[PDB]
C-alpha cells in the first residue's frame, strides 16, 4: 500500500522561508526517484522539481532554481524540499509525487489528474 | 479504517511461506526445450490464447493481423484481418466458434469463426469502453468480460450487445484479468498496484489486495481457484490467497531489474511461469520462492504467456514475431 | 500422414502464409507515425494542412499518422503500443511559456523513456507567427542566451531548450528533429517525408554492418 | 615448345601465401558460416549476401590444398587430369563468384542508404535469394569451358596441370578468359566502385536539421577501408592477369615475359588475401560484433 | 472509499497457515497429472 504524508506548510511571509517533508512507507526509497508537484488554485498540477535516485541528478523549473532546494534521504525514507526566497505568486499545495518504473529514470507520468502514488500535500499560504 | 484492516491483516502474525512449506521436496531445475516456432507473424506479437480442445491457438500482432494457430501441426487454420493495428487482447471461445480482440479502438471485435457460409466475420461488436481495453475473456458462448484502461470492467451480452454488469470500483487503469475455474468471480489488476476480487452476479468487489508497489501488469487464477498471482512493474510476482487477504509469497530476486509482463499457472498449480522484459522467460515454483528455468529461445522480448488447458504444453510470445511452444 | 484432410489443411496453411507475405511487404513500406503534443497545441491542424488516423503519401511512399486522444490522461502503457513507430511528431506551442515548460517537461519524459529511447521523435514548434506577434509587440537563462530579431533569438532559445535534453542524455540510437512549422504551412508533409528518409537511413547505417 | 620462364620468383612465394591464406580462411569463415545457419538464423538480405560470400571463401580456401602441392613440388601434378580440371575450375568459380557477392552487397547498401524509402518500398529477401542462386548458375556456365580448357601435358617436367590451355590452343584460352574476366570482374568492379562512392558522397553531406552524428564519419571510414581493400586486392590482380596474358599472345621477347609472369605471381597472394579479409571487414563492424561476442 | 474498507474490514476470516496448508495439499493431489 504506497502512502505519502506531507508536511510543514501554512504560513508564510512574502520573502520567508518554511521547510518541505513528505514520508513514505510500502515502498523501497532507492529505487525510485520522486518529484514534486504544485497545484495553484485555478490551475492544473504544475511541477516544481526533480531528484533521481541516489541523488544523481537534479532538475528544477524556471521559477524553481536558484530559491528551492530538493533534498532526499534514502536511510530515513523522506524527501525534502528547503525554501529558501518565497514570493506570493507560489501559494499552493505540494504534492510529494514520483513515477512507478523502477531503476529507470521515465517519470512520465506524475503531473496526471489522477495518480496512485501522489500523496495529500500541504497547503502553503503566502 | 485502514489501520483497522492492517491490524486484522497483521493478527495472522505467523506469515510466513518460507517456514510452514519449508520441509518440502524441491521442484528442481525445469529444462523447457522450444518444440514449434510459430513465425508467421509480421510484428511485436501482444497477446495469445489457447482454445478448449488445446490443439487450436489464436494470436493478435502488431500488424493488426488476427492469425489462428494448430500447434499440433503449425498450420495456420484461419488469419483474421483487424480493423485497428493495436490490439492487446485476445480471447477464445469454449465453444471453439468464437474469437474475441480489442484494443486501442476501445471496441471488442468478435468474429464468428465457423459459420455457415464458412468465413469469419465479425458478429458483434461492444462499444461502451472509454479506455483502451486490456485483456478480454470468453465467459461463455453468449457472454464475456472485458476490462479496459478506463478503471473500469464489464460484462457483455452477445445477443443484445450492451453490458449487463459493470465494475466501476477502482483506480487507475486495469491492465489485465483472469476468470474464475467455476466462472463465478474474476479479478482484475490494475496501475494502482491493487487487485480487486469481482463477482459477475453481483457486480460488487469483494476484497482488495494491496501488496505491490507498482502498475501490476498480469494476474492469473490459481488452478485450485481460491488464490492468484500478480506480476508488476517493480520486477517482483507475488501470491495472493482470496480466504487469507493477504499475500502469500513474493517471488522477488536481487539481480532481477525488468518488470513482469505475462504470468500463467501451471496446471497443478506448482509452477509458476512469469514472462519477463528482460529478453525471456522465467518459471517461478509456486511455493518456493526460487527459480526453476528459464526459457531464453526469444530474442527480443516477451509479451504474452499461456498455459494449455490440460497443461500439455505452454506458449509464450515475444517482440520478435515469433511464437514458442515449450515442453 | 498425408489423408485428404491434412492436405486441404496443408494447402490452406499454404494460401494463408502467401497471402500473409504478400501483406508483408504492404506492411513494411508504410510508415507510422505517432502525433503527440497537448491541447493548446494545433496538432491537429498540422494534419488537417495535409482514434483518429490519418493517411498521406509524399513521393510513393505511404504515412499512416495517428492521433489518438480518447484514452484517460494516462500514458505509461499505451505509449508500448507505439514501439516500432518510424518516428514521433511530437508537436509544441511555443507561444505559451507556462504551457512550455510542461512541453519540456513532457518531451524529456518522452526522450528518456525505456521504449521510445529507439524512437526518434521530429519536433515541431507549431506556434511561430504567435511567437513573433508576441516577442515583437519565465525562464532566467534567456537573459544569458546567445544566438546559435529578438524573435529568432526566442525561437532558437525554446529549439536551443529542447535539444539541451535531446543531446544531453541521447544514446546515440535516435535523434530529435527541430522544424519551426506555422499554421498555413504546407511543407509538413515533406519535412516529415525527409526525417523518416534519414532516420531509416539511420537504422540502414547501423544494420548494414556500417556502425 | 615454347621459351621457358623464371621458377624461384614463384615456388618460394605461392605456396607459403596459399597455406597462409588456407589456414586463415578456415580459421575466419567456418565459424561465421555456421553461425549464418545455426546459431540465430539471419537470413534478411544483408545476411544473405553475407553468407553466400562466407560459402564462397570457404570453397575458395578449401580449392587451394591440391594447388599449394602443386606449387611446392615444382611444377608437377601427380593427383592426376581429373582433380587438375575440376580445382582449377573451382578456384575461378569461387573467385568470380565472391566478387560478384561483394557487388551484391554493395548495391544493397546503396539501396538502403541512398534511397533507403524506396529500398523498403521494392524488397524481399526472395529477391536476394534469386540474386544469390542466379549469381552461382551464371558464373558456373561461363566458367564451363574452363573444365575443357584446363589440361594435364607433359611438355618439362613429368606432369603440368595448365592454368590456361594447352600452348596449341592459347588463342581460345585468351580469348574466353579476357571475356569472362572482362564480364566478371569490370561490371562487378565498376557497379561497386560506383555504388560506395555514391553512398560514400550521401553520407559526406549533411542533410537533415539535428541528426548531426559521428555515424556518417564512422560509416565513411569502414566504406573507404573496404574499397581500398577491394581495389588492392582484386584489380592489381586482374590487371596484371590481362598483362600477363596479352604479354603471352603477341609471343613478346621472353625478358617481358619474364617480368609481366613476376608481377602476376606477386598479384596472385593479393588476390588469395580477399578471402581471408572478407571477414574481418564485413562480419566485424555493427551488430555482428556482439553477435560473435555472444556466441564466442 | 470507506465504505470499501468497511466491506473489507468484515472480510478477513481466514488465516494464513490454512491458506498455505490448502495450496499445499492441492499442488500435492494434482501434481500426477501436471506434465511439466
Ligand atoms: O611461355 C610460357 C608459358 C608457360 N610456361 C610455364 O608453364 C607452366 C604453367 O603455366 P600456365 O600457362 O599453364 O598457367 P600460369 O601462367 O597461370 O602459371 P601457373 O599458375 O600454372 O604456375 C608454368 O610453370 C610456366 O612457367 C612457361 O614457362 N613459358
Amino acid at each position: 500500500q504506497v502512502q505519502l504524508q506531507e508536511s510543514g506548510g501554512g504560513l508564510v511571509q512574502p520573502g520567508g522561508s518554511l521547510r518541505l517533508s513528505c514520508a513514505a512507507s510500502g515502498f523501497t526509497f532507492s529505487n525510485y526517484k520522486m518529484n514534486w508537484v504544485r497545484q495553484a488554485p485555478g490551475k492544473g498540477l504544475e511541477w516544481v522539481s526533480d531528484i533521481s535516485q541516489s541523488g544523481a541528478s537534479i532538475s528544477y523549473t524556471g521559477s524553481v532554481k536558484g530559491r528551492f532546494t530538493i533534498s532526499r534521504d534514502n536511510a530515513k525514507n523522506t524527501l525534502y524540499l528547503q525554501m529558501n526566497s518565497l514570493k506570493p505568486e507560489d501559494t499552493a499545495v505540494y504534492y510529494c509525487a514520483r513515477c512507478p518504473a523502477p531503476f529507470t529514470p521515465f517519470c512520465f507520468d506524475v503531473t496526471s489528474t489522477t495518480y496512485a502514488y501522489r500523496g495529500q500535500g500541504t497547503q502553503v499560504t503566502v | 479504517l485502514k489501520n483497522q484492516i492492517r491490524d486484522a491483516r497483521k493478527a495472522c502474525a505467523d506469515a510466513t511461506l518460507s517456514q510452514i512449506t519449508n520441509n518440502i521436496d524441491p521442484v528442481g531445475r525445469i529444462q523447457m526445450r522450444t518444440r514449434r516456432t510459430l513465425r508467421g507473424h509480421l510484428a511485436k506479437i501482444y497477446a495469445m490464447h489457447w482454445g478448449t480442445d488445446s490443439r487450436l491457438l489464436v494470436s493478435a500482432s502488431q500488424d493488426g493481423k488476427l492469425i489462428i494457430w494448430d500447434s499440433y501441426t503449425t498450420n495456420k487454420v484461419h488469419a483474421i484481418p483487424l480493423r485497428s493495428s493495436w490490439v492487446m487482447t485476445c480471447a477464445y471461445a469454449p465453444s471453439g466458434n468464437y474469437v474475441a480482440c480489442g484494443g486501442l479502438d476501445n471496441i471488442c471485435s468478435i468474429y464468428n469463426l465457423k459459420t455457415r457460409e464458412g468465413n469469419v466475420r465479425v458478429s458483434r461488436e461492444l462499444a461502451g469502453h472509454t479506455g483502451y481495453l486490456s485483456c478480454c475473456r470468453f465467459l461463455d458462448d453468449n457472454q464475456i468480460v472485458t476490462s479496459s484502461g478506463d478503471t473500469t470492467c464489464a460484462l457483455w451480452d452477445i445477443e443484445t450487445g450492451q453490458q449487463t454488469t459493470t465494475f466501476t470500483g477502482h483506480t487507475g487503469d486495469v491492465m489485465s484479468l483472469s476468470l474464475a475455474p467455476d466462472t463465478r468471480l474474476f479479478v482484475s489488476g490494475a496501475c494502482d498496484a491493487s487487485a480487486k476480487l469481482w463477482d459477475v452476479r453481483e457486480g460488487m468487489c469483494r476484497q482488495t489486495f494491496t501488496g505491490h508497489e507498482s502498475d501490476i501488469n498480469a494476474i492469473c487464477f490459481f488452478p485450485n481457484g481460491n488464490a492468484f498471482a500478480t506480476g508488476s512493474d517493480d520486477a517482483t510476482c507475488r501470491l495472493f490467497d482470496l480466504r487469507a487477504d493477504q499475500e502469500l509469497m513474493t517471488y522477488s530476486h536481487d539481480n532481477i531489474i525488468c518488470g513482469i509482463t505475462s504470468v500463467s499457472f501451471s496446471k497443478s498449480g506448482r509452477l509458476l511461469l512469469a514472462g519477463y522484459d528482460d529478453f525471456n522467460c522465467n518459471v517461478w515454483d509456486a511455493l518456493k520462492a526460487d527459480r526453476a528455468g528459464v526459457l531464453a529461445g526469444h530474442d527480443n522480448r516477451v509479451s504474452c504467456l499461456g498455459v494449455t488447458d490440460d497443461g500439455m504444453a505452454v506458449a509464450t510470445g515475444s517482440w520478435d514475431s515469433f511464437l514458442k511452444i515449450w515442453n | 500422414t498425408l489423408s485428404a484432410e491434412d492436405k486441404a489443411a496443408v494447402e490452406r496453411s499454404k494460401m494463408i502464409e502467401k497471402q500473409l507475405q504478400k501483406d508483408k511487404q504492404v506492411y513494411r513500406a508504410t510508415h507510422r507515425l505517432l502525433l503527440l503534443g497537448a491541447d493548446n497545441s494545433g496538432k491537429s491542424t498540422i494534419v488537417k494542412q495535409m482514434i483518429f488516423e490519418t493517411k498521406f503519401q509524399v513521393d510513393k511512399v505511404n504515412f499512416h499518422m495517428f492521433d489518438v486522444g480518447g484514452q484517460r490522461d494516462e500514458r505509461r502503457k499505451w505509449i508500448q503500443c507505439f514501439n516500432d513507430v518510424t518516428a514521433i511528431i511530437f508537436v509544441v506551442d511555443s507561444s505559451d511559456y507556462n504551457r512550455l515548460q510542461e512541453a519540456l517537461n513532457d518531451f524529456k519524459s518522452i526522450w528518456n523513456n525505456r521504449w521510445l529511447r529507439t524512437i526518434s521523435v521530429i519536433l515541431f514548434l507549431n506556434k511561430q507567427d504567435l511567437l513573433a506577434e508576441k516577442v515583437l509587440a519565465y525562464f532566467p537563462e534567456f537573459a544569458r542566451y546567445t544566438t546559435p530579431p529578438r524573435v529568432t533569438r526566442a525561437k532558437y532559445f525554446i529549439r536551443d531548450e529542447f535539444l539541451r535534453i535531446s543531446t544531453a542524455s541521447g544514446d546515440g540510437r535516435h535523434y530529435c528533429y527541430p522544424h519551426f512549422t506555422c499554421a498555413v504551412d504546407t511543407e509538413n508533409a515533406r519535412r516529415i517525408f525527409n526525417d523518416c528518409k534519414d532516420i531509416i537511413l539511420q537504422m540502414n547505417l547501423r544494420e548494414y554492418n556500417l556502425v | 615448345l615454347d621459351c621457358w620462364f623464371d621458377e624461384d620468383f614463384k615456388f618460394i612465394l605461392l605456396p607459403v601465401s596459399y597455406a597462409v591464406v588456407f589456414v586463415l580462411g578456415l580459421g575466419l569463415n567456418a565459424p561465421t558460416l555456421w553461425l549464418f545457419i545455426f546459431r540465430l538464423r539471419p537470413w534478411d538480405a544483408t545476411a544473405t549476401y553475407m553468407f553466400h560470400l562466407a560459402l564462397s571463401d570457404t570453397l575458395y580456401v578449401l580449392s587451394l590444398p591440391t594447388l599449394i602441392y602443386y606449387y611446392a613440388a615444382h611444377n608437377h601434378w601427380p593427383f592426376g587430369t581429373e582433380i587438375c580440371k575440376f580445382v582449377r575450375f573451382l578456384f575461378y568459380w569461387n573467385l568470380y563468384c565472391s566478387v560478384l557477392f561483394l557487388t551484391c552487397i554493395s548495391v544493397h547498401r546503396y539501396l538502403g542508404i541512398c534511397h533507403p524509402l524506396r529500398a523498403l518500398r521494392w524488397g524481399r529477401p526472395r529477391l536476394a535469394g534469386l540474386l544469390c542462386l542466379a549469381v552461382w548458375l551464371v558464373v558456373a556456365g561461363c566458367l564451363v569451358p574452363n573444365l575443357f580448357f584446363v589440361t594435364t601435358s607433359n611438355k618439362g617436367t613429368t606432369v603440368l596441370c595448365h592454368d590456361t590451355t594447352r600452348p596449341e590452343e592459347f588463342d581460345h584460352y585468351v580469348h574466353f578468359s579476357s571475356a569472362v574476366m572482362g564480364l566478371l570482374f569490370g561490371v562487378p568492379c565498376l557497379v561497386t566502385l560506383v555504388c560506395y562512392g555514391l553512398m560514400a558522397r550521401r553520407l559526406y553531406q549533411p542533410l537533415p536539421g539535428s541528426a548531426q552524428s559521428s555515424s556518417r564519419l564512422r560509416s565513411l571510414r569502414t566504406i573507404a577501408v573496404v574499397l581500398t581493400v577491394f581495389a588492392v586486392c582484386f584489380v592489381p590482380f586482374h590487371i596484371t592477369r590481362t598483362i600477363y596474358y596479352l604479354a603471352r599472345l603477341l609471343e613478346a621477347d621472353c625478358r617481358v615475359l619474364n617480368i609481366v609472369n613476376v608481377v602476376y605471381k606477386v598479384t596472385r597472394p593479393l588476390a588469395s588475401a580477399n578471402s581471408c579479409l572478407d571477414p574481418v571487414l564485413y562480419l566485424l563492424t555493427g551488430d555482428k560484433y556482439r553477435r560473435q561476442l555472444r556466441q564466442l | 472509499l470507506v465504505e470499501q474498507l468497511k466491506m473489507e474490514a468484515n472480510i478477513d476470516r481466514i488465516k494464513v497457515s490454512k491458506a498455505a496448508a490448502d495450496l499445499m495439499a492441492y499442488c500435492e493431489a494434482h501434481a500426477k497429472e501436471d506434465p511439466l
